[PDB]
RNA sequence: UGAGGUAGUAGGUUGUAU
DNA sequence: ATACAACCTACTACCT
């Protein structure tokens, strides 16, 4: 006998100032906010990879359908959506020979092979960036499936064919940060899933019914990396800054340390959205402790406030901090020693470790998305993942898990916090889907941290997201 | 001044909706049979009246489905007659959108006409349409995407919204209805190393500084601790549990949080002992323990006609639940569902990878109703009376076998 | 590593008080 | 260094 409140689905804004609930429908209807003239693409890989990428680029121009056009909207083609040309005629190839991959891939040490392959790719990319006249917006790296299989941290090479992190993606994106090259990594089995079949004569990955969804996600990621704005939030307040704090364990360092990384979300004076990472991962040397020291917390808050002031010109009225952990007294005391008296500091803990599953008794479908169970004035549950009436299906697979949102520190209306989190679940530029589960601040801070802790050290890293996602 | 779009109704709907909404957003009056959610009595007569009296252009969606469709052909003939009447050569503008239809297999009605190619690119085709409309002086208004958004909301989304309706959900929380009157700290001093095993005793007991936090009587431990036969009841600290749950205890003897944690530990230990007493099989996870049943222990594995044990491909799958106890926000027992696999009826698989793969394979086709029914069936199986089930704590703890129901004021229409 | 979701497996920390 | 609860990350495998 308890009451669940409902939070209306937030609306995102598109071209012509038109609001919509679905990113795909809004893009196919009105278009992106930006005006890109075209995407000039550089391709790195074998000749087979270049052929696969050319075939996919020619395929993506034509409309692509899903099995059901209500559950999954169909792709009407790249130029029919984004109003810009992304063709195979603007491709700037850079060949990586198969013997080059064979020389480095087959090694007893996984670290050495990962370093060698990453160096082989990035050296060509950097040389083409510096010593060529052609302009490249995004560099597409068509990695063969063997590299992906054998370059994971826990991968073991069978004896039949026999610092930095032993991961191809993280090391590749971390060693390319000093040059600010937005790059997109594809696997050959992704763009040509038909040709990679198992012993049963069927493709290992089946994209027959979700081809349009794959095209949507790939096109949105490529458009965002080239410098486009697909959509933005529409129903958020003014004078409020959203933060995020994610801790990642650093393994390259001899002493285990915890690096805290942030993502900052707010609005500018031109009604646009400013969403970029707050970086320089602040280090806690004590293993197993996920709380910042007072000086690190002071530096973090000072940097965030300085960025906000330099962007707008006035200190934020409110600052919301989202984290998967719980702030202690020292962290918050350090935080209050820097923020001005006019600024309100709220520290919210968002977790997904509370197993409260709600089962609907009148069908085979799950609980509606957006339903919230307010435990008290400082604790509530939110169903960010669940049945969505628009797509006539649920974002989960069996039964969704709830997001336990608790206002750890400060004073705020928990209804407003739930509204903010549900709105932030609509800003994932890495994919073209409906709203996701995690807030975008936490997810993108995690994405940044996964890369900034995959190298020994790095100078002041870029704030832009196209260099990480 | 209208623009008529003729198409196969259920087959060419995606392109027709796209083009109609794009043209509406650009300032054109578009007449399409999908832009009307409610259809009137007079359809064909109204269609002919629209073609003869209203439209200034006739866009035909030329595809494989629309090649020899009776309605499309009838509209084509009426449009040809209208074009002859108005002495306009370019009244009918076909749109080639299907790659399966060759340019030599188009019907007689449009075999002589200059078409617009949408096969390679929809954007190029739309640009061609707009250029032709501008060149031929087709009437239009000022561009306004708000009209397109409004039409999309009205027609293509009216049956896909949230309706206000009472809904009842069943959770996985079993509220603890009755609690023991009080908690006892038994200061037994040494008591022969105070039963060093601790966790192996019949009754749930934990070791404090020099005390023993229990809910049962002191003599109950005489079976495992003979010395406690001479233990005196005078060394007992009584503490009121109902007052503890309200956060009333203070002072330096013990903290309220410590009391709540100790109560949680006692409840979890008691639950483990009761489940061990219920003759059920146990599986050790990475951080918890789950309880499952065997092949033929139920007749016939259809408790309340819900099924608990089944046959996937070559192994027998058994339902399971794992439990804990929490005081946040109110005293509840919190259980979670799991699926385990055995090679035979009474066996187990030591390979964790195959267990994970089989669990993921089976989770794909179960859904909320089967999940809830199996959870409720297991809970009812563990029940001991009409509307509860008890666990040993003389003293005992009763937990309801009916999960707490939540109520919402919004829902959907399946 | 197109992207989410759901699970499983390891490890560590914290006020305790043996 | 044991037991416990209460919070934390890293790393896979599978479905769509
Ligand atoms: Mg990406």
């Amino acid at each position: 006998m308890k009451e669940l409140i409902y939070i209306e689905e937030p609306k995102i804004l598109f071209a012509h100032g038109q609001k919509c609930t679905d990113a795909r429908d809004g893009l196919a209807l009105f278009g992106p906010l930006n005006n890109l003239y075209g995407i000039k693409s550089g391709v790195i890989g074998t000749k087979q990879g270049l052929k696969i990428f050319r075939d996919y680029l020619d395929h993506i121009q034509k409309p692509i359908y899903n099995s059901n056009s209500i559950t999954r909207p169909m792709f009407p083609g790249f130029e029919a959506v984004f109003d810009c040309k992304w063709e195979s005629t603007g491709i700037t190839f850079k060949e990586v020979t198969n013997e080059d991959i064979g020389k480095f891939l087959y090694n007893s040490s996984t670290h050495k092979r990962t370093y060698d392959l990453v160096s082989l790719f990035i050296d060509k990319i950097i040389s083409a960036n510096k010593n060529e006249d052609e302009n490249v917006d995004v560099w597409f790296v068509i990695v063969p499936d063997e590299i992906y299989k054998y370059c994971r941290p826990n991968s073991v090479l069978p004896k039949e064919m026999v610092n930095y992190d032993a991961q191809f993606h993280d090391q590749f994106k971390a060693r390319l940060l000093k040059h600010t090259i937005p790059t997109q990594i594809f696997r050959e089995s992704t763009l040509a899933w038909r040709d990679f079949k198992n012993a049963f004569g069927l493709p290992i990955r089946d994209f027959s019914k979700i081809e349009g969804h794959l095209a949507w996600t790939i096109s949105t990621a490529a458009f965002y990396k080239a410098g486009g704005k697909p959509w933005k939030l529409s129903d958020v307040r003014n004078g409020v800054c959203y933060l995020g704090l994610v801790y990642k364990k650093v393994e390259k360092s001899k002493n285990p340390r915890n690096a805290c990384c942030a993502a900052q979300m707010f609005l500018d004076n031109g009604d646009g959205t400013v969403f970029k990472g707050e970086v320089g991962p602040w280090y806690n040397p004590k293993n197993g402790q996920y709380h910042l020291e007072p000086k690190e917390a002071k530096a973090l808050l000072s940097q965030s406030l300085q960025s906000y002031k330099e962007q707008i010109g006035e200190y934020p009225k409110e600052v919301f901090i989202h984290a998967k952990t719980r702030f202690n007294h020292q962290e918050w005391d350090a935080f209050l020693e820097v923020t001005p008296k006019e600024t309100n500091l709220v520290g919210v803990t968002i977790s997904k470790t509370k197993p409260l599953k709600l089962y609907k008794t009148e069908g085979d479908y799950t609980i509606l998305r957006g339903n919230a169970y307010v435990v008290n004035e400082r604790s509530a549950f939110l169903w960010t993942v669940g049945y969505v009436p628009k797509i006539q299906t649920a974002l989960s697979m069996e039964v969704p898990n709830p997001l336990f949102i608790e206002i750890n520190k400060g004073e705020a209306d928990i209804k407003q916090v739930l509204k903010d989190i549900l709105s932030l679940t609509k800003l994932n530029y890495n994919a073209c889907i409906f709203a996701d589960g995690e807030p975008v601040t936490l997810r993108f801070a995690d994405k940044i941290g996964e890369i900034l802790t995959a190298s020994t050290d790095i100078k002041t890293p870029p704030l832009a997201f196209k260099y990480y996602i | 001044n209208k623009i008529f779009i003729s198409h196969a109704t259920p087959d060419d709907n995606d392109f027709t909706r796209w083009l109609a909404l794009k043209l509406i957003g650009l300032g054109y009056e578009v007449w399409c049979d999908i832009l009307f959610l409610d259809k009137g009595v007079d359809f064909w007569s109204n269609i002919e009246k629209v073609i003869r009296e209203d439209t200034c252009k006739f866009l035909l969606v030329s595809s494989s489905y629309s090649n020899q469709r009776e309605g499309v052909l009838k509209e084509l003939a009426v449009a040809a007659k209208v074009k002859k009447q108005l002495k306009d050569d370019k009244f009918i503008i076909p749109l080639a959108i299907d790659e399966q239809l060759s340019y030599d297999d188009i019907n007689i009605d449009i075999v002589r006409l200059n078409a617009i190619d949408f096969k390679m690119s929809w954007a190029r085709g739309l640009k061609d349409i707009l250029e032709a409309f501008e060149k031929q002086k087709v009437p239009k208004e000022v561009a306004d995407a708000s009209k397109s958004n409004l039409l999309y909301q009205q027609i293509f989304l009216h049956d896909k919204s949230v309706i206000e309706k009472e809904e009842i959900y069943d959770s996985n929380w079993l509220s603890i209805l009755s609690f023991p009157e009080e908690l006892r700290f038994h200061e037994y001093n040494w008591m022969l190393p105070k039963r060093f095993d601790v966790r192996e005793l019949t009754f749930p007991a934990v070791r404090y500084k020099n005390y023993l936090c229990t809910f049962a009587w002191a003599y109950d431990f005489t079976y495992h601790l003979p010395k406690t036969e001479t233990y005196h009841k005078s060394k007992t600290i009584r503490i009121p549990t109902e007052e503890i749950l309200s956060g009333s205890y203070d002072s330096n003897f013990i903290r309220n949080a410590e009391c709540k944690r100790l109560i949680v530990q006692l409840l979890n230990k008691a639950f483990e002992l009761r489940m061990k007493d219920k003759e059920v099989q146990e599986y050790e996870m990475s951080n918890k323990t789950a309880y499952w049943l065997e092949k033929g222990k139920l007749e016939k594995d259809k408790f309340e006609k819900t099924m608990l044990v089944g046959k996937q491909k070559d192994k027998n799958w058994h339902f399971a639940i794992s439990g804990a106890s929490k005081l946040y926000p109110f005293p509840v027992l919190m259980i979670s569902s799991h699926i385990f696999f055995t090679a035979d009826g009474k066996k187990l698989i030591d390979s964790s990878s195959v267990q994970h793969s089989s669990r993921r394979r089976q989770g794909k086709n179960w859904w909320n109703n089967t999940w809830r029914t199996k959870l409720l069936a297991f809970i009812k199986y563990l029940s001991d009376d009409d509307t509860s089930f008890y666990l040993e704590m003389e003293e005992k703890v009763f937990v309801s076998n009916e999960p707490v129901k939540f109520k919402g004021n919004v829902s959907y229409n399946i």
